[PDB]
């Protein structure tokens, strides 16, 4: 019950009456661990954005990165590394373009590569966490390219280099399955494997059409890439679930997160980072409230926990806030973090229980994207 | 101000984010910072780009499709912010998806978000959002 | 009497008699089982059309009459953009001033004069008749007065509702007494998104009333020749089409190799496509505004006849601002877009569409 | 008082029920007038920055310029240009720095003018507008260096060019008089006139010392390049005024903004913009209020209104909001502008009467800075 | 709270604006963005310029000088921002001033402004 | 017994015999009559001194005794920063070690060994009670026994109040018993928020209990080779000296150049300056810093010859993260750091200031 600020007063003072010398310095963030989380502000699409990279045990901000426009963050599921791709321009929002992928120290936060993008090849959007995406191994970062057409961009982060951009059919998102290969959800309802291992266009193959035309897969699926589990909500939160462990699509069976009873009654899901999932407990965590058909960006108060297995529900939180979006610690005991874009406020909950446990505020303008790494 | 309620369109004031052009508009209202409904403001550039919603207009009943165009090369203009999603769909449907940034064509290459305009293109509804 | 001025012009539209050897009518160019356009193979396929001689074709592809009533007498907006008119390159001012060329041209009904007119009006008479009830006694005995009523007829004919019925399924759907298919609204959606609404639809915004699909604009598209039309037309390989900077009293270079935007109505059942008839398929006139936007190699092929698609005629004023939309239209779209181009088919044409 | 939105949403319906068609294309602000008013953001140092141009008797934003990081804005008195000196980084906050100026026209707000400064040599403070002046002609902008030591900075606005820097001594401010001339305030409490030529040493004269070193005169003096008069507040609200309309410095009679009984009860002026002075008018406005003697930074609810000539005052207007900053318009019957940094809104008042007439808020996260033309 | 009220130091909490050494701090408090009350957030630099304030430590009654340095190289952090002015000069007395951005000596050339620390270094 | 340690130390310092010739006590060239520096002029002026042999001048500049004693014993910090030690390179542990240095070196007094040194304290009979009473009967008949004595004598000695007296006006003023002129003030306030802080005070944050204005770390502040002296020493053109990295058992090419920043206390009326004497005035060790952060010319020039400062003696290892701060020193700041220095004088040397 001490708060940070008051422990470091204390500690202050007994520094000054022990006369107890330091050297004033620059600090290293604690080892990433389990319980780090990091938050991404676009700031309502701000020329320049913020990241926050926190403790989520002690609810402390542990260090930041700063970026350009709408950049997309990536984190090593190993805590070796962090990176993002980033935007900016010569005269701050007008001038020459210039984008790029920084990799970052993740104690140091220095950045390690600083790799140009030609062209200005990214995507532009409100951000997507699977618009961008790092490979198992963490070798290659791939990113998603919408104009001309859709197309992904791939780059070597071993060798800091773009490589090449591979042409795709009419796809979006990249949820990469190996060294060589990564999915994409295309128009037409089927998803995309492109294998581009080889040199040259991609292998491109396509699955049967998974979801009909009037079916809405929203644009924050959770993705497990250690599970290779591909968790996709659509508007009403019947929940797709693919699996990707063999290196092919197996389709497993269609869950509802919500009941016939609650959706006839205005439950739908709703928010930005809709849906997290917890890899060890095999558990899907969707954001949900009562809402018109339309709002389903608008915030939501409720968050249903179920098993991804069985499709039971195994909670329904009251979260106490306007949440935008969750996501959860891939360790034991799993925190719950419930992100507020009005708030901006990273709201820290035992997955378990739903309780809060601390929150960390003053994060930016428009916070909406949380990531955490996979380690176990 | 129900964020989640069924959104109530209204014909008479137009820096406000229930204005009935705006029932997809993503990001900030042009009007407020020194365009107006369907002009983007001095030192901007009007992409080619757009997006469509059907919006219904309660004053005469009817619904028009709404193309909206960005202003681009410009920091975000912070005034008069909205985001509303009628028959808005997933990035798959980029037709009528608006967390893009719709910058296509503008002059300069500019990319950079600043405001939205909302001007009528047509009158007519879609198959997934009809009145 | 507007009736009677109509169904004069009407008895002139299909009479050879306004052609020098009596072999050619407006219709025979202008066949009103073809959405008015010209359905004979010359020397160049259908791109451009015979004259009553039997050997001369002309440079341009033939248009359709049809909505040509609807486009505003050609002028000088308060831009500094040209616009309306008649002829691709708008030499004409309007339909009455448009309707005597064709009499006259000896690459097409080949008449030597208005005199010659005169005497074959005066031949006629139902002719007679028709033309004093109209424009008072002794009319065909001055071929000025009596070329003047010919041409004043023909307008009036192709200002009535056969010619602009605006009853293609796209007019019924409007009028909410029926729906696009899925294909088609995908179509209308993307012609509305991307670059076709600048230049193809009436307005900048509002709702156009009598919609044609068009802003009666000039644009330099940047089309090559057509080898084998600019053969049969015998204008040279020297010769260089320059659009609208022809019509007399242009001079401003800006305006060179600019032609004025077609109506799409109809366009599914009046191929080949554009002023000189270069692409048979309504998927290639498509396609070609891909090579402005695409980076794929494809996009620089006519699929046609698997080359390049060729240098521009006229290298320079191209509508980059409009065309460099940076986005390609894939497959889909452009499947899109021809299910929705079906669409603004006049009843009448359906059967045509096959 | 049918609101701005309310008029357009009234007019666009009458277009719509009209038929009447109209091109969506980039509007041209309104020729520069004197109710025109410009409102910088810095942003509380944020690395990009926002100005507002407002039309003052609409209460209407007719455009906006972006800046990067404590840029310094400047408006000719004319109406002919807007102009500023600016700061940016190859990534964001980090990287090569490119310190430049920009002139905009004032009615497109394009540049017409990107002026690199070599060396990187703006001195990056919270924004005093008199760090950085153009020359009453127009033709030369004069920016303020600290760093290695205090120096003045020459850019020529006609030939689109940096000149030179002048080394001066310890000396801050910069009050233009002549295209060749300018003002500076000394740490001794004299001012600095410093002459100067295209190459050679300046001429550096300096006045009599006219303040001691215990009275702290302001960051934000108000200075009227027309008038020649620059007025100087110290902490307690006595005003230093100089007269330098004859091209050298004459000491005016000091005035007290505030009474011996207000002093008394704790009386002092404070904000940021703390002081107006109206040409025509020869009347000086200070933003005061009760506070303790070191809370100088503070937002204040008062303005007194005194005559510059005799010391008397004129009014003391309660502002009904935190101001930090004033400014007046220079035309007859003047807009007296009250800027809410905390508000983010100006509010624009009769400077007549004192009453509140239209407010524009929104403007952006921190605005500090309002400047108008005298065009009369 | 009463923004002109007399500063009223205390020594219980260093993320609060009237955290006794921030008694001219103009900024942010770089312990609230992964620094500590004398070291610098990870990627920022540390600055060698300061400026100095004497603050009252109401825990034992002695004025401290207080050399400020600011961590650059960052756009400022948002968190914990704080503006005091105790003792605080016009921009000619820079020893005493806090509107600079103080950022000189730091690695790099960082000039942007992150966060500043507050380190003792002598009795006043 | 700690009185009487450091009564024998006191005779000992001044005291010839412990010189080869008799000539010359420590007292020699640590004058008291000069805060414990050398006014004989040699050479090179006053830069270096003289030994015993009346010869042989050394290659460094006589530092002051006065605050030697409140230097930590030589280490490595855990920031692996070296720290302590006496002689500007270190080599000396502590005072003790260093104590017999200068009886020895043949540059200075020049014994020929610890035997001779013994040979001449047992010569004296208030040696023979001295040395006896406090280390033990015999102690002077063992050469290794009766060197050490003298040595812990003289480090006793140097550890008294008389050397580190802190009665300057700095410590007057800190004590709360007078003030600061406006001039002194602004001095002080420039040497805290200035780089000098940065190695001229004892901690790097709190406050010190007895300040001493250095933080006993080694630095290359990059100063050429005072030629005048060079050529004096003898030891060559080619010589370099390496400050630290000549201390024993220090390898590290990184050490090569740095010397122990000296206690400010005094440095008015210690000249000449720096580890070699190479400046004569204060205010050019003050400007000397401005070549690292003035773009004028003059911060290039030595104002005492009128030519470039020079090359550094050794070029590599600069402390270029403390001394390029990006802010010089205009003249009002260089008078007031002077003004601010001359406040670092103890009481008793209080009247040569004015000379
Ligand atoms: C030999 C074929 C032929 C005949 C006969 C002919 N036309 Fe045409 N028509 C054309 C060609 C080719 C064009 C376009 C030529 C150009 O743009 O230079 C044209 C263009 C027109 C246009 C312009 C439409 C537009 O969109 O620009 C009108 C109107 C027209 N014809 C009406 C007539 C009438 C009325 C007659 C009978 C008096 C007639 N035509 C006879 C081939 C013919
Ligand atoms: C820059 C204005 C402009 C844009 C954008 C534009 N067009 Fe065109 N279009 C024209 C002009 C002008 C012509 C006639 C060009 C010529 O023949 O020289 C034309 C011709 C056509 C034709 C042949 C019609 C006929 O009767 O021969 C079709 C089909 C066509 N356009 C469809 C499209 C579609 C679909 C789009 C969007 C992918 C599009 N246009 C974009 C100006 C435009
Ligand atoms: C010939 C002159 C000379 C005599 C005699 C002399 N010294 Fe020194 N002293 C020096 C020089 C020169 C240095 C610096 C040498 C170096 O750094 O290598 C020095 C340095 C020292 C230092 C180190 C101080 C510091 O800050 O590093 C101490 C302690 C010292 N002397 C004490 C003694 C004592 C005790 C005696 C008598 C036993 C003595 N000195 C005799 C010239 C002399
Ligand atoms: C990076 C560490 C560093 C900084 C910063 C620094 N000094 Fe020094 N200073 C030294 C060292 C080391 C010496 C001894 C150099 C040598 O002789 O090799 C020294 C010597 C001096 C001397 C000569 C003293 C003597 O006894 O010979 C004076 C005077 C001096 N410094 C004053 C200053 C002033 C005033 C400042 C700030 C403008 C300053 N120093 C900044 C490290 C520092
Ligand atoms: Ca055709
Ligand atoms: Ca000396
Ligand atoms: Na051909
Ligand atoms: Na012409
Ligand atoms: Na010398
Ligand atoms: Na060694």
């Amino acid at each position: 019950q001490e708060t940070q600020g008051q422990a470091a007063a204390r500690a202050a003072a007994a520094d000054l009456a022990a006369g107890q010398d330091d050297e004033p310095r620059i600090l290293e963030a604690p080892a990433p661990d389990a319980r780090r989380v990091y938050v991404n502000d676009p700031a309502h699409f701000a020329a320049v954005t913020q990241q926050f990279v926190i403790d989520g045990e002690a609810g402390r901000v542990i260090g930041m990165i700063d970026g350009g426009f709408l950049p997309n963050p990536v984190v090593a599921d190993d805590g070796s590394f962090i990176a993002h791709a980033s935007t900016v321009f010569s005269r701050i929002a007008r001038g020459e373009r210039t984008d790029y992928v920084e990799v970052f120290d993740p104690v140091t936060l220095l950045p390690t590569a600083d790799i140009e993008l030609p062209d200005a090849p990214r995507f532009l959007v409100g951000t997507y966490p699977w618009m961008t995406s790092l490979t198992p191994d963490g070798k290659t970062l791939l990113f998603y390219q919408f104009s001309p057409a859709p197309a992904v961009g791939v780059v070597d982060l071993e060798g800091k280099a773009f490589k090449r951009m591979l042409d795709v059919p009419d796809c979006y998102h990249i949820f990469p399955t190996a060294p060589d290969t990564f999915f994409m959800h295309c128009r037409d309802g089927s998803l995309a494997k492109v294998a581009f291992g080889t040199e040259g266009t991609p292998e491109i193959t396509h699955t049967e059409v998974f979801h009909p035309e009037d079916e809405f897969l929203i644009n924050h699926p959770a993705y497990s890439q250690k599970a290779g589990r591909l968790v996709w909500p659509t508007y009403t939160g019947k929940i797709h679930q693919i699996d990707l462990s063999s290196g092919d699509a197996k389709f497993l069976p269609a869950v509802e997160a919500l009941t016939e009873a609650e959706r006839a009654d205005g439950w739908r899901p709703g928010g930005w980072q809709q849906v997290a999932y917890h890899r060890a407990l095999d558990r899907i965590y969707l954001l949900v409230d009562q809402r018109d058909e339309w709002r389903h960006k608008t915030a939501s108060r409720f968050v249903v926990v179920l098993d991804a297995k069985t499709g039971e529900r195994l909670a329904k939180f009251e979260m106490g806030h306007e949440i935008d979006s969750i996501n959860v610690s891939q360790d034991e005991k799993p925190l719950l973090y419930a992100l507020s874009t009005g708030d901006k406020t990273l709201y820290i909950h035992d997955a378990e229980s739903g309780e809060e446990l601390r929150s960390v505020n003053q994060l930016g303008h428009g916070p909406q994207v949380i990531t955490t790494a996979d380690m176990g | 101000t129900d964020p989640r309620a069924k959104w109530v369109p209204q014909d008479n004031d137009i820096q406000a984010c229930d204005y009935w052009r705006h029932c997809s508009i993503d990001g900030n209202i042009c009007d407020c910072s020194g365009g107006s409904l369907t002009n983007c403001p001095p030192g901007t550039k009007l992409a080619t780009a757009s997006w469509v919603a059907s919006c219904y207009n309660p004053t005469d009943g009817q619904s028009y499709l709404i193309a909206y165009r960005d202003c681009c090369g410009y920091n975000v203009s912070g005034r008069c912010p909205c985001l509303n999603t009628e028959g808005e769909l997933p990035v798959y449907r980029p037709e009528f998806a608006n967390d893009i940034i719709w910058c296509f064509g503008a002059e300069d290459d500019a990319m950079t978000y600043h405001c939205t305009i909302s001007p009528i293109v047509g009158k007519a509804s879609h198959h997934h959002h009809h009145h | 009497a507007d009736d009677a001025l109509a169904a004069l012009g009407a008895q002139l539209f299909v009479d050879p008699a306004l052609s020098r050897n009596a072999t050619q009518s407006c219709a025979t160019c202008h066949d009103p089982a073809r959405a008015f356009t010209d359905p004979r193979e010359g020397k160049a396929g259908l791109a451009v059309s015979v004259g009553d001689d039997g050997q001369s074709h002309g440079d341009r592809n033939t248009p359709t009459l049809g909505y040509a009533a609807l486009v505003p007498a050609f002028h000088r907006d308060a831009n500094g953009k040209y616009k309306g008119g008649q002829f691709w390159d708008g030499r004409a001012d309007d339909l009455k001033q448009q309707a005597g060329q064709p009499m006259l041209n000896p690459v097409e009904m080949a008449m030597p004069d208005r005199a010659a007119v005169a005497a074959r009006l005066r031949d006629d008479p139902a002719y007679r008749t028709g033309f004093e009830a109209l424009f008072g006694k002794g009319v065909l005995d001055d071929p000025e007065r009596a070329f003047d009523a010919a041409a004043e007829a023909l307008a009036a004919y192709q200002a009535t509702g056969e010619f602009s019925p605006f009853d293609s399924k796209y007019d019924r759907v409007m009028r909410g007494e029926e729906k696009f298919t899925p294909l088609e609204e995908f179509g209308y959606t993307v012609f509305i998104t991307f670059n076709c609404r600048l230049c193809h639809m009436q307005r900048k915004q509002g709702v156009a009333e009598r919609e044609t699909f068009t802003n009666f604009e000039y644009h330099n598209i940047g089309l090559p020749v057509n080898e084998t039309a600019r053969e049969a037309s015998g204008l040279g390989a020297d010769h260089v089409d320059h659009g609208l900077l022809a019509r007399p009293g242009i001079e401003d270079p800006a305006q060179s190799g600019r032609f004025k935007v077609p109506s799409l109505r109809n366009v599914a059942v009046t191929g080949p496509y554009m002023h000189n008839g270069v692409f048979t398929d309504l998927r290639t006139a498509i396609l070609f505004y891909n090579k402005y936007t695409s980076r794929r190699p494809e996009a620089k092929i006519n699929p046609e006849t698997g080359a390049p698609w060729g240098e521009p005629e006229v290298a320079r004023n191209l509508s980059l601002a409009e065309l460099q939309s940076g986005l390609m239209l894939d497959d889909g779209r452009v499947d899109a877009l021809v299910a929705f181009l079906e669409t603004l088919t006049d009843r009448r044409y359906e059967p045509l569409l096959e």
